[PDB]
C-alpha cells in the first residue's frame, strides 16, 4: 500500500572516586599507623 | 613449569643489631616465556654483567638484538620496584648482580623437504632473570702481575716433601 517501515531502535539509554592512592612524600611507610 | 625465582622477594629478615653493616638490598625479576631463543640471550644476559644498572642501559638500549628492547623494560621494571616496593636511596645506586637465560617450554611444528620428508621444527621460547644490588659495582679483577706469579711459584717450590720417605 505503499507503506514505509524503518527498524526501531530497541534501545533508547534511559535509565534509573576512591583514592587510596599511596603517599609520595611517605617513602613507602604504611599511612594508617598514626605514631 | 617452575616458579621460584619470583618468591626470592618473599624472604622477611629479622631486625637489625645496633651498629651492625647494613645489608644491602636485593632485588629479583624475572620474564617468563619470552618469544627469542636461549642461546641469543645468552648473549645479552653475559654483556651486561657486573654493570652499573646506567651503564647496562646504556649499552642495551643501542644494541641491535631484539632481545635488547625486552631486557631493558625488565631492568626498569627492576629500578621501579627496587625504589618503591623496596626501599632503596638513590635509584641509579643499583648495580647487576646476576644476568642469565633459561629456556622456556617450546612448540612443536611441522617442516616440509622435498620428495615427501619432513624435519620436526621446535619453535623457541625462553626466560629471563635478573638479580639487581644496591651499592657501587664491585672493583674488577686486575690480571696477574709478574710479583704475582713469582710468589705463587715460591710458594709452590716451598711446599714440596720428601716422597714416601719416612
Ligand atoms: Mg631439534
Amino acid at each position: 500500500l505503499g507503506q514505509t517501515f524503518t527498524f526501531p531502535d530497541l534501545f533508547p539509554e534511559r535509565k534509573g572516586r576512591q583514592k587510596h592512592s599511596p603517599d609520595p612524600r611517605r617513602g613507602g611507610v604504611p599511612g594508617w599507623f598514626g605514631l | 613449569i617452575s616458579r621460584k625465582w619470583e618468591k626470592k622477594n618473599k624472604i622477611v629478615y629479622p631486625p637489625q643489631l645496633p651498629g651492625e653493616p647494613r645489608r644491602p638490598a636485593e632485588i629479583y625479576h624475572c620474564r617468563r616465556q619470552i618469544k627469542y631463543s636461549k642461546d641469543k640471550m645468552w648473549y645479552l644476559a653475559k654483556l651486561i654483567r657486573g654493570m652499573s644498572i646506567d651503564q647496562a642501559l646504556a649499552q642495551l638500549e643501542f644494541s641491535d638484538k631484539k632481545g635488547a628492547q625486552i631486557i631493558k623494560e625488565v631492568l626498569l621494571e627492576a629500578q621501579d620496584m627496587a625504589v618503591r616496593d623496596h626501599n632503596v636511596e638513590f635509584r641509579s645506586n643499583l648495580y647487576v648482580a646476576e644476568s642469565t637465560s633459561g629456556r622456556g617450554q617450546y612448540l612443536k611444528r611441522i617442516r616440509y623437504h622435498g620428495r615427501g620428508r619432513f624435519g620436526i621444527m621446535e619453535k623457541v621460547f625462553c626466560h629471563y632473570f635478573v638479580k639487581l644490588v644496591e651499592g657501587p659495582p664491585p672493583p674488577r679483577e686486575a690480571p696477574k702481575t709478574a710479583v704475582a706469579h713469582a710468589r705463587e711459584y715460591i710458594q709452590e717450590l716451598r711446599n714440596r716433601t720428601i716422597t714416601h720417605a719416612l
